[PDB]
């Protein structure tokens, strides 16, 4: 009834009453049920796929629409990463040289060989 | 060993009387003398069958 | 003469305990307990220095039908062990009185039936690990099934007809396809033996199809993907000890079989055919463990949990590496520890107290049984694969070996650490937290015996978790004995 | 010599025949009947069995004993499910606790012991000492050093030499 | 007691008696552990090089470090089956 | 708060407000275990501890590098950077 | 007044079980590590009698 899979679970049941599911977290708490821990009166016809409408179901934030909020999150992604990539074109270069190293860049000190000097050597 | 075969065949007979009582709804030990009879007869087959097998083996030994 | 008179005395003792005591529930335990001391003294005089099979004997020879034989011609049934064969016996014998303990205050209807059955199927799977021939390994591979079928149908929860049917049906299905390859190698070689076969080779196209028999035997018995049909709905109606002995023993028995039967003479086909294993292996990890999350029955979650470890175990088996084999054994012994304690959680303690295994009734269990809630939680944490319990010690070695044999299948295999945890904590927090449910009267706490089984099993996990090397002095041959990387 | 009573056990069923059912025996939520019955329950505890004595006797004695102990088991546990019964002391140990704390657990501990100490016979320890042996076998001069040097000298030989001889097993290759 | 049973090849041992076959399996097994102990010992020494050296371990025991990394693919359990089930030069 | 709690169940943690009367006495035991634990462990762990830097000579490790060279030249191995 | 609950004996039977078994095992372990030089081998290795491989 509510969601896509809910309507895609309707033709299975033969003798279940097919009630409307509704998240029990999103029922108000100030009504006084039997199960105050779960906002649930005792002989309540549970939903087909109960455990996505349990209190133990995940939270299901209610302020933004899901499809709408996805746009806001990817917008935050874009406004960070794109402008950071734009700042790579706007960066100034630095003022000093990177510092050099004696003993031909200490290639001998990081093990190394004259044959293996290419995988070593720092600013000789 | 012949005697070890006899013990097993007479144990089979002991099981025969043991089962037959339990269909007859008798206790385990109901007619104890029957355990002797079944104790012989099945053992008697182990008498015969092993006497077969003795007589089998020698025939193979006479073909070499 | 003396060894005969031992049994001649003991059956008379048995008859008189039948006569005076009503239940042989005391003497069943008395026999199964002494089976330890027997096997442990056999463990003492074990020669660790021999790949050579130590304690060998033949049954049902020509020259001695009833008993021991010393001949130059033997068509009988060989028996012997090493290591690999040994530990699982040692997995067995410290388990089998416990489930025999497991139903002590339970039954109250045909007890002398039921405990005889529970002891008997375990005596069968004892000699499953003693066996040495393909015939001899096979002939008690399903001697389980009679006294399993009776034990499921009577003492079933509800709709046990379907459960007893499936534990016949699918097991028998895989049983026959095991026997196919058994018959083929018993007419090609004409030696059912677990000794000679290392000397033997096969042609590659023949070795293909006999693997195709044996593999979808074990695909049934360790449930891979076209099976674990039956695995939920055979646990979910089983009585207590039967479910425990299934998930502790039968799965690891088939895990033993793929070590013993397949690998050493399937060396040349399984190198072709391990990716065929790994597709199905990763699949039956991920799909089953994802299918755990929406399960309403309580026992069924622990059942799919018993799948999700064996899926990890068999890729370490077919890893063709060292760490995979050792990891497979320690996974087997650790899961055979941790899992029947979880069936004590669902069917052992709780089902006796409320007779209903639906999850949604059970919340706020901490407030009236804290010293149950402890044994709830740490046993669950062992099922995830925390370290210091042997479960992660098995998981890490087997995930590593599966990473050796193909790295990408291991890289997606590693997420099973997450997927094992999701349902376990989703179950555990709902059992633990919240107010104690309105459906629920305060019942009796964990008894002394139900503390006691847990006390044995958890410590048995923790010994291997602190030191997995407690059992290394056996397996180090078989860690070598099944590698074909030339 | 735990030889049990015969005639008392004859007389026990005479009391039992007059007794009301266990499904009645405690449905009254005093001691006009309770004081006798919760001391009848001590006859389940009273422990006259005969270790050797049960061997030497007949099936009628065993069946009579079995019916006695069945009804004594009943009246022992039923008033325990109500309330000797009017007591509260945990000193009765249990049934299974004899052959498990005195057989099962100490055998399991023995099993733990043997698994620990058999690991002293390790392939790793023994391969270590065999590898130590072979370095002495090719080079016995390192014996001439004192105790501290000899280990490091073996290490020098292990890093230097190969000392495996595995190619000798693979003479089919070349 | 530290016994030393002999080494037996898989070449020319007539694969019909279980005695020589099992001896050859155990020999190629235990000798492989002997081969493994080289890797374990050089690891035990290489970490001590790293312990003493501090910074200059790069040039102190570069040959010991690449010794460890060279021994790694050739020092493991490899199975007696692979040499047993096959023959080189054939 | 001090709401009433059912005193029947026995927890390993004690339960709601475990304030048993001889806490001055039993604390004499457990601390007597505790101190008696720690110094018993610290001696036992003592021969298993060692000083990290300076356990062997540099000469030993340099001769181990010499043995590395003797091994590696016999196997004929190129450097890590040679192509 | 911290509102004291009734007194409890210290050595509860499981505390005896756990502590006695565990520390006895540790004392047993070091009883066998006494036999490094006193006997040259462990006490339980005498109880081992495996068949030789041959």
């Amino acid at each position: 009834i509510r969601a896509s899979f809910d309507k895609a679970e309707e033709p299975m049941l033969g003798d279940y009453p097919d009630i409307d599911p509704f998240p029990a977290q999103l029922k108000n708490p100030y009504k006084k049920y039997d199960d105050q821990q779960d906002r649930r009166n005792l002989e309540e016809p549970l939903s087909v796929n109960d455990d996505l409408y349990d209190m133990w179901s995940p939270d299901r934030f209610t302020h933004f629409k899901n499809q709408d909020a996805l746009k806001y999150f990817i917008g935050f992604l874009t406004i960070f990463f794109g402008a950071s990539y734009v700042a790579t074109y706007f960066v100034p270069e630095k003022a000093a040289i990177p510092r050099e190293f004696p003993y031909e860049g200490l290639w001998k000190e990081s093990g190394g060989t004259e044959k293996s000097k290419a995988f070593f050597g720092q600013r000789s | 060993a012949l005697f070890t075969s006899l013990v097993g065949a007479s144990g089979l007979g002991f099981a025969t009387k043991f089962l037959s009582n339990k269909i007859r709804l008798k206790p385990a030990g109901y007619y104890p003398l029957g355990y002797v009879f079944s104790g012989v007869a099945w053992a008697g087959l182990g008498l015969v069958l092993h006497n077969v097998h003795q007589h089998s083996l020698e025939v193979l030994e006479k073909k070499k | 003469m003396f060894l005969t008179s031992i049994l001649l005395s003991s059956l008379y003792l048995f008859n008189r305990i039948l006569a005076w005591q009503g239940n042989v529930k005391h003497f069943y335990l008395f026999a199964s307990n002494l089976l330890l001391l027997f096997i442990v003294v056999l463990y003492i005089n074990f020669n660790t220095f021999s790949n050579s099979f130590q304690f060998n004997f033949e049954l049902f020879n020509s020259l001695n039908p009833f008993g021991l034989s010393n001949s130059d011609i033997s068509n009988g049934l060989l028996f012997g062990i090493d290591g690999l064969s040994l530990t699982f016996i040692l997995l067995t014998v410290l388990l089998i009185p416990l489930t025999l303990l497991g139903n002590w205050y339970n039954i109250n209807f045909n007890s002398n039936l039921y405990y005889t059955l529970v002891l008997a199927i375990g005596l069968v799977i004892l000699l499953n690990f003693w066996a040495l021939d393909y015939i001899s390994f096979y002939i008690l591979f399903e001697a389980t099934l009679p006294l399993l079928f009776i034990l499921i149908h009577i003492y079933g929860s509800s709709d046990s007809e379907r459960a007893s049917f499936y534990v016949l049906m699918f097991t028998l299905s895989g049983s026959l396809f095991m026997l196919l390859s058994i018959v083929v190698i018993s007419i090609v070689l004409n030696t059912t033996n677990f000794i000679n076969h290392n000397l033997f080779v096969l042609s590659l196209d023949l070795q293909t199809i006999i693997w195709l028999g044996l593999f979808i035997a074990i695909m049934v018995k360790t449930p891979l993907f076209p099976i674990h049909v039956w695995l939920p709905v055979v646990h979910s109606e089983s009585p207590l000890a039967g479910s425990m002995i299934l998930a502790g023993l039968i799965l690891k028995l088939a895990l033993y079989a793929i070590l013993r039967l397949l690998l050493p003479l399937l060396c040349e086909a399984q190198i072709l055919y391990t990716p065929m294993i790994y597709i199905i292996s990763l699949l039956t990890i991920i799909l089953t463990s994802l299918a755990t999350l929406r399960q309403i029955d309580l026992k069924v979650i622990i059942a799919y949990s018993s799948i999700s470890h064996m899926g990890i175990a068999i890729l370490g088996v077919c890893s063709n590496t060292s760490l995979g084999i050792y990891g497979s054994i320690v996974l087997g012994v650790a899961h055979g520890f941790v899992s029947p304690a979880l069936f004590l959680i669902v069917g052992g303690i709780l089902y006796d107290r409320y007779h209903i295994r639906i999850v949604n009734y059970y919340k706020g269990l901490t407030t009236y049984m804290p010293q149950l809630a402890t044994y709830i939680i740490i046993l669950s944490f062992a099922n995830i694969g925390t370290p210091l319990t042997g479960n992660f010690t098995g998981e890490f070695l087997s995930l590593q070996g599966g990473f050796i044999r193909n790295p990408i299948i291991g890289g997606i295999s590693c997420i099973s650490v997450l997927l094992a945890a999701i349902y376990q904590l989703k179950l555990t927090n709902k059992l633990t937290g919240g107010i104690s449910s309105i459906y629920m009267h305060r019942t009796n706490d964990v008894t002394i015996r139900e503390k006691f089984i847990m006390n044995i099993l958890i410590i048995s996990t923790l010994i291997i978790g602190i030191c997995p090397q407690i059992m290394y002095n056996l397996l180090y041959w078989t860690v070598n004995n099944y590698i074909y990387i030339i | 010599l735990r030889a049990y009573n015969e005639e008392k056990e004859l007389a026990l069923k005479q009391r039992l025949s007059q007794l009301p059912p266990p499904g009645k025996a405690f449905v009254t939520a005093k001691e006009a009947e309770l004081a006798e019955l919760a001391e009848i329950a001590a006859l389940y505890k009273t422990d006259r069995v005969g270790i050797l004595d049960i061997l030497l006797l007949g099936n009628k004695h065993a069946r009579l004993y079995r019916d006695n102990t069945a009804l004594l088991k009943d009246y022992y546990y039923n008033g325990r499910r109500i309330l000797w019964e009017i007591k509260r002391e945990g000193a009765e140990k249990e049934d299974w606790v004899n052959q498990m704390y005195f057989l099962y657990a100490p055998s399991l501990i023995l099993l733990l012991i043997v698994m620990v100490y058999k690991s002293r016979e390790d392939i790793t320890f023994w391969a270590k000492k065999e590898l130590d042996q072979r370095v002495l076998d090719k080079h016995p001069e390192i014996n001439d050093a004192p105790e501290n040097e000899r280990d490091a000298l073996i290490v020098e030989r292990i890093i230097a030499g190969d000392y495996d001889k595995l190619a000798s097993l693979q003479k089919k290759a070349t | 007691e530290h016994q030393r049973p002999e080494l037996v090849s898989f070449d020319d041992i007539n694969y019909n008696d279980h005695k020589k076959v099992r001896e050859a399996q155990e020999s190629y097994t235990r000798e492989q552990f002997i081969r493994l102990e080289a890797l374990k010992t050089v690891r035990k020494a290489l970490e001590k090089c790293y312990e003493e050296s501090g910074p200059n371990h790069f040039e102190d025991c570069k040959n010991l470090a690449e010794q460890y990394l060279d021994m790694l693919p050739t020092h493991r359990l490899q199975g007696y089956l692979g040499y047993q089930r096959n023959d080189p030069s054939k | 708060g001090r709401y009433p709690f059912p005193k029947d169940v026995i927890s390993m943690t004690g339960g709601w407000w475990a304030n048993p009367s001889n806490w001055k006495l039993n604390g004499l035991f457990a601390t007597g275990i505790a101190v008696g634990l720690a110094l018993w462990v610290s001696t036992a762990t003592l021969p298993y501890t060692r000083r990290r830097e300076g356990i062997t000579s540099e000469s030993d490790i340099s001769k181990w590098n010499a043995a590395a060279g003797v091994w590696r030249e016999r196997h004929g191995k190129i450097s890590t950077g040679e192509a | 007044g911290p509102e004291l609950t009734p007194a409890v004996p210290f050595f509860q039977p499981y505390v005896l079980k756990w502590a006695g078994v565990s520390l006895g095992l540790v004392a047993f372990y070091q009883f066998n590590s006494s036999y490094e030089a006193k006997n040259g081998h462990t006490w339980v290795e005498t109880f081992f009698h495996p068949k030789s491989r041959e």
